[PDB]
């Protein structure tokens, strides 16, 4: 009903409202199995946790290719990157990549499955835990006040970072240049750059 | 009605029915597939 | 070869029967307006029979001292000389439909068997239970080998009636 | 019992209740009034399911990654051929046997589980490690050593959940496994070949021009 | 226990008293009691040979005398097997048949006695009597050991497999470029 007036919250959305951004948005039913939503709602905060961590990363990066501040490592295209040389080449860095994540998503998985039995280290060091998707990282506890408000702001950057990462793979198949590049090419008439003039969407215009 | 469809599903008429419709059947292949001697698949 | 029979696109007697009876259908045209009737039908059985001899040379058949082709009925000695289509495979399609017709007539007796009247069934066949059994009756091997390893296939002899020795 | 069943309206028959995985009450020819033959048939699905899954994945994937640039592999049809032609291949007929011999073990073992399914349990049948073999009351569901995960390990009705779904998935991959042969027997290029094919003209690349599929004869 | 593998969790209950048991069994190889007392002494076992064999094969090249894999080719190749240097004079046919005769009276020897005299025989084999004085902790010692020597004896078949050099060999060509001479550069481990 919030994500759409005069429609009806499905039920399971109805009376849960321990999840953030809760709209009653879900016209396919998808997390009517308790389970599901469990597992769906840990799904979201990952998938939007690293849209934004990647969105932010495309957009900061693209802006200092434009500007010109970062040197010839920020000169580049954010999908034309794996030119570059770096201290490492392309395959130990995805060996690299594939143990330490191994290790880091184990972690978060063994937390998943019984929530509250992985908090301690090998070093006896022992952190706190509130609910299972949030496992209470807060160097500077921006979450003694109003914590579902802020909860609240972070789903809602993250949904709209996921849908911006969308964005950015649609475009740049759709059309050349990095994302701001595009921006300012629509910035540009408007009237006329916009999704439909490009060849590659509606299909049903010229071929 | 359902007295001719009784009689139609007595033996000597379904018998008939069913030599036709298989002749028919073996007619046809043959007038389509003809001359074939060994099963070419 | 399998047995000092040259492939018929080899063989020359068969290559001989086919100008032969070709020359025969010329010979009948020679009489007719080339767009007559009987003319086109002649041109017709002509071309049928052109289509069957380089049909019969394509697959491979043996032909043996006569130009006639020649079937193996071994497997093994029809599978390794490429020949299985000549019985092996007819074998299985055959024994597939028989299979088919016997499983059908074989459960629509068993079904009309415990009904009030069976000698009248008989007689009087109820099509739609006819062409329903019709249409169970196509995987006969799976539902026969599934009866046998039960058991329920056949019947004691305990129970069949017998003659008085 | 209230399930959706294949077709909307026809009742399922009363033999395929609802408690097998993937129950849609599709029996038109009653293959499987039998209970044991139902037994056996439930079996026979699930084995061919997983082969065909592993060989759908094998043909795909491969594929797929070779049209995009890695890996560059051949097409499955010409596979066999491709590895035999390499100068330290295995002949055919020792590879063959080989592979016989290896899956006459394993599948004697998984046939006498599906007689009684706690036959290969049996203490003193292996060198300890019989154990793994007990069986979860169901045939072609061994768990223990398999299922190293324990997925749906837990709820019951979590195993019935992913139950119906690798049937749904093996009984696609079957189908799709079946579409392979056909495709490859009528038109000589890959599965993708004829997928970027068809999307390029459906109304006149399909199954009706390639002239195999409907009989030359008759047209 | 004294270790946990996955540091949170809920381990296999029969594994508690065992020296050097971390609750490694997600598989439930070892639930019932027989499976368990073989897999202990078949463990044990595993390790000492284990041990040995890295011995070995850190010795045969660390010394000076060649790899662990071109031992057995000085059998063949007309004849003539080095031992620091020696010729020992013996074919192929009696090395098996002498190994054969020692190995089936040792192994049948070991076996034919009772489980724990299988796998921990005092007798002789403890000539310095490090066999009491609480072994609860050697035993851990030889375990784990034994479990650092397998793992380093499937590397050395493994790497061999792999690069075709050898141990030493293969130290030291990843420690003079450790960034382009690892399994991931290698196109055989690593695929992608
Ligand atoms: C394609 C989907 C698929 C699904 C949903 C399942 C589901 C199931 N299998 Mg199963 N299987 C599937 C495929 C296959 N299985 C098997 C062989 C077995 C065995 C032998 C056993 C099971 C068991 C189980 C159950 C629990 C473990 C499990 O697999 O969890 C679900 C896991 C997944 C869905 C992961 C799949 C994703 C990913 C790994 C795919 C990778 C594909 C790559 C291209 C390669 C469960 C009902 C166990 C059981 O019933 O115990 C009581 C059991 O013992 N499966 C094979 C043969 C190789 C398969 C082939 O495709
Ligand atoms: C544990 C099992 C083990 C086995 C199966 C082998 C097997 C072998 N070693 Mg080896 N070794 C083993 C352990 C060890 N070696 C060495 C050190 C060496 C050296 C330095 C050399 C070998 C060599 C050899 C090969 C020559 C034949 C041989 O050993 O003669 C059988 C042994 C004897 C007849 C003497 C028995 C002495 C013993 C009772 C004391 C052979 C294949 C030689 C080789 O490979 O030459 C090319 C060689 O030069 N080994 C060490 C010390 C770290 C080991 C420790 O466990
Ligand atoms: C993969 C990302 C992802 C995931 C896992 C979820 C998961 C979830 N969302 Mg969310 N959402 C997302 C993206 C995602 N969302 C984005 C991008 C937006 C902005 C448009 C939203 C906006 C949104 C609202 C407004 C609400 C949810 C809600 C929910 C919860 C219930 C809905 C559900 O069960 O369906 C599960 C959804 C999926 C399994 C995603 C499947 C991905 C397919 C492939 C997308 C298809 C491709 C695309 C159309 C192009 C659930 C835990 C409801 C809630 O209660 O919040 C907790 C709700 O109110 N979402
Ligand atoms: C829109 C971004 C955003 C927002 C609003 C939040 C908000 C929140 N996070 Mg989250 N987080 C984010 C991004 C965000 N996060 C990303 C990208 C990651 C992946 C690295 C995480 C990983 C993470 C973990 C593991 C945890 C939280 C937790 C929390 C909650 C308490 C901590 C807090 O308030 O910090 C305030 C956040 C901000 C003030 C945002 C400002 C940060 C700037 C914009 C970063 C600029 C640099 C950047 C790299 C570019 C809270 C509701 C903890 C929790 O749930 O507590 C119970 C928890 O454990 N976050
Ligand atoms: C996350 C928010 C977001 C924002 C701010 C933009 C912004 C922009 N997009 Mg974009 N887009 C988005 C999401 C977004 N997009 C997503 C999720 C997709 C996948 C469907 C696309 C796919 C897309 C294509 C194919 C194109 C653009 C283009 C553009 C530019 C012109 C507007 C247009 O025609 O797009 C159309 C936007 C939509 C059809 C829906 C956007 C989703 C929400 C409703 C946005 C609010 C513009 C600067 C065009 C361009 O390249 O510039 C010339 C263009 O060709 N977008
Ligand atoms: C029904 C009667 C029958 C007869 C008379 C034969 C006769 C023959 N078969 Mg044969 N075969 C039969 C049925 C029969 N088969 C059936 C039913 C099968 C399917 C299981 C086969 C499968 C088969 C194979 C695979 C082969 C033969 C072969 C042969 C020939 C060699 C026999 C031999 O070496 O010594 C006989 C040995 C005995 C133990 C008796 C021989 C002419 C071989 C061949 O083709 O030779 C060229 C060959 O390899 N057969
Ligand atoms: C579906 C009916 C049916 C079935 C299952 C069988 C089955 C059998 N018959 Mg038999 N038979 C039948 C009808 C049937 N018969 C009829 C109608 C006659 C009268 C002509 C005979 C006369 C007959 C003789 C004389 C012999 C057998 C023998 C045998 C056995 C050897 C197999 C064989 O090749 O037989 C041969 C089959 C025939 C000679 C004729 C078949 C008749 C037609 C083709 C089938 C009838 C189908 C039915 C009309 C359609 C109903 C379908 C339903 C949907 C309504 C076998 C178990 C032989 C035996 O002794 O066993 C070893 C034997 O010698 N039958
Ligand atoms: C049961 C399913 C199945 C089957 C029957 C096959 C069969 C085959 N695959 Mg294949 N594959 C499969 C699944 C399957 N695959 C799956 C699920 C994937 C992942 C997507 C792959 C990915 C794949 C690739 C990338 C390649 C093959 C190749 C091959 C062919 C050669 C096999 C070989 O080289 O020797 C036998 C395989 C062995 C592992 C030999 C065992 C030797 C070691 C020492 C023992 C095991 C360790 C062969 C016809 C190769 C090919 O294209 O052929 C030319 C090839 O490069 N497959
Ligand atoms: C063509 C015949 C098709 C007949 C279709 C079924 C007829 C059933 C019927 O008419 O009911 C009998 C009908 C009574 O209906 P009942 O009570 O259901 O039997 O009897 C009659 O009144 C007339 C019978 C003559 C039927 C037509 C005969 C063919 C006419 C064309 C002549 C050539
Ligand atoms: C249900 C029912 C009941 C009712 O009542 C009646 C009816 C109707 C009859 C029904 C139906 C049926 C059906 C549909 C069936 C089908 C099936 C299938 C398709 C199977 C497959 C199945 C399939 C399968 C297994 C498959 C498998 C596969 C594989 C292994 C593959 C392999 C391979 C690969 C990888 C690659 C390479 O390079 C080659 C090869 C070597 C080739
Ligand atoms: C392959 C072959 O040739 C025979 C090997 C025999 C064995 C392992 C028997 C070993 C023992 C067992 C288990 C009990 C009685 C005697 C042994 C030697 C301890
Ligand atoms: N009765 C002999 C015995 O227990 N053998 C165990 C083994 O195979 O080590």
């Amino acid at each position: 009903a919030g994500w759409d007036l005069s429609a009806e919250v499905p039920a399971h959305l109805a009376g849960r409202k321990d999840l953030a951004g809760n709209y009653g948005f879900d016209p396919l039913n998808l997390g009517k199995n308790p389970e599901a939503l469990k597992w769906y709602q840990q799904a979201e905060l990952q998938n939007g946790r690293w849209a934004m961590l990647g969105v932010a990363g495309i957009l900061v990066q693209e802006l200092l290719h434009s500007t010109g501040l970062g040197g010839k490592a920020a000169d580049v295209y954010w999908f034309d990157a794996g030119n570059n040389t770096f201290w490492a080449p392309k395959e130990t860095l995805i060996a690299i990549s594939f143990l330490m994540f191994n290790w880091a998503e184990l972690n978060r998985m063994q937390d998943y499955i019984k929530p509250g039995s992985n908090v301690t280290d090998p070093f006896g060091n022992k952190i706190k835990y509130v609910e299972l998707g949030y496992p209470g990282f807060d160097p500077l506890s921006f979450s003694k006040n109003n914590f579902d408000e802020w909860k609240l702001k972070e789903i809602k950057n993250a949904r709209l970072a996921m849908l911006a990462f969308l964005g950015i793979v649609a475009q740049h198949n759709a059309q050349p240049g990095s994302p701001l590049e595009q921006l300012g090419a629509h910035l540009a008439n408007p009237w006329k750059n916009h999704f439909i003039n490009n060849g590659v969407s509606p299909f049903l215009t010229d071929n | 009605m359902k007295d001719f469809t009784t009689y139609l599903s007595t033996a000597p008429v379904l018998t008939l029915l069913s030599v036709t419709v298989v002749a028919g059947l073996l007619i046809e292949i043959n007038r389509f597939f003809p001359d074939a001697l060994i099963a070419a698949f | 070869d399998v047995a000092g029979l040259t492939p018929c696109s080899e063989s020359k007697a068969f290559a001989k029967r086919k100008k032969n009876e070709v020359k025969a259908l010329n010979k009948r045209l020679k009489n007719y307006e080339a767009d007559s009737a009987p003319a086109l039908a002649l041109k017709a059985t002509i071309a049928r029979t052109e289509a069957r001899f380089d049909k019969y040379a394509k697959q491979g058949l043996l032909c043996g001292t006569d130009g006639l082709p020649h079937l193996i009925a071994d497997p093994g000695l029809a599978l390794r000389y490429g020949h299985a289509g000549d019985v092996f495979i007819p074998t299985i399609g055959f024994i597939y439909f028989a299979g088919w017709l016997g499983y059908a007539g074989s459960k629509y007796l068993q079904a009309v068997a415990a009904t009030a009247k069976p000698i009248e069934k008989e007689i009087i066949i109820d099509v739609p239970l006819a062409w329903k059994l019709l249409w169970e009756g196509f995987g006969w091997p799976l539902r026969a080998f599934a009866e046998y390893k039960n058991g329920s296939l056949m019947e004691d002899d305990a129970k069949i009636t017998v003659s008085p020795r | 019992a209230t399930r959706p069943l294949w077709q909307p309206g026809v009742e399922a028959p009363k033999h395929l209740d609802g408690t097998m995985p993937g129950d849609f009450g599709f029996d038109p020819l009653n293959l499987g009034v039998n209970k044991e033959a139902l037994n056996w048939y439930r079996n026979a699905e699930l084995q061919n399911g997983r082969w065909a899954m592993l060989g759908v994945a094998g043909i795909v994937i491969p594929a797929e990654l070779t049209r995009v640039g890695v890996l560059n592999v051949p097409e499955w049809a010409e596979a066999g051929k491709v590895y035999a032609e390499s100068e330290n291949a295995i002949p055919f007929a020792s590879l063959l046997m080989v592979q016989l011999f290896l899956f006459n073990f394993v599948e004697i073992k998984r046939w006498e589980d599906i007689k009684k399914p706690g036959s290969q349990a049996e203490p003193g049948s292996f060198l300890g490690f019989e154990s793994g073999f007990k069986g979860t009351g169901i045939s072609g569901y061994p768990g223990g050593a398999f299922n190293p995960f324990g997925l749906g390990n837990s709820s019951k009705e979590a195993m019935d959940d992913l139950k119906w779904r690798e049937i749904r998935n093996g009984r696609l991959a079957m189908v799709a496994f079946l579409g392979f042969l056909s495709q490859h027997a009528a038109t000589g290029k890959g599965p993708l070949d004829n997928l970027a094919d068809h999307l390029a003209d459906p109304w006149g690349a399909n199954f009706c021009s390639n002239g195999v599929s409907i009989p030359s004869a008759l047209g | 226990k004294a270790g946990n593998w996955l540091p949170g969790s809920e381990t296999p209950a029969y594994l508690e008293n065992l020296p050097a048991s971390y609750g490694f069994d997600p598989l439930g190889l070892a639930a019932e009691p027989a499976s368990l007392a073989r897999f202990r002494e078949s463990e044990v076992f595993h390790g000492r040979w284990a041990m040995l064999g890295a011995a070995g094969v850190l010795g045969v090249e660390v010394l000076g005398y060649g790899n662990w894999y071109d031992a057995p080719l000085p059998l063949v190749q007309g004849g003539q097997a080095t031992y620091f240097g020696a010729s020992v004079p013996f074919d192929l046919g009696t090395l098996a048949a002498i190994e054969f005769a020692a190995m089936a009276g040792a192994e049948s020897f070991r076996g034919a006695a009772e489980p724990e005299k299988r796998v921990y025989p005092g007798g002789a084999f403890d000539p310095m009597g490090m066999s009491k004085g609480n072994s609860k902790e050697l035993k851990t010692k030889e375990i784990k050991n034994g479990r650092l020597a397998m793992l380093a004896c499937l590397g050395f078949a493994a790497q061999h497999a792999a690069t075709g050099a050898s141990p030493l060999e293969a130290l030291a060509s990843h420690l003079a470029n450790p960034m382009a001479v690892n399994f991931a550069t290698n196109g055989v481990s690593l695929p992608l």
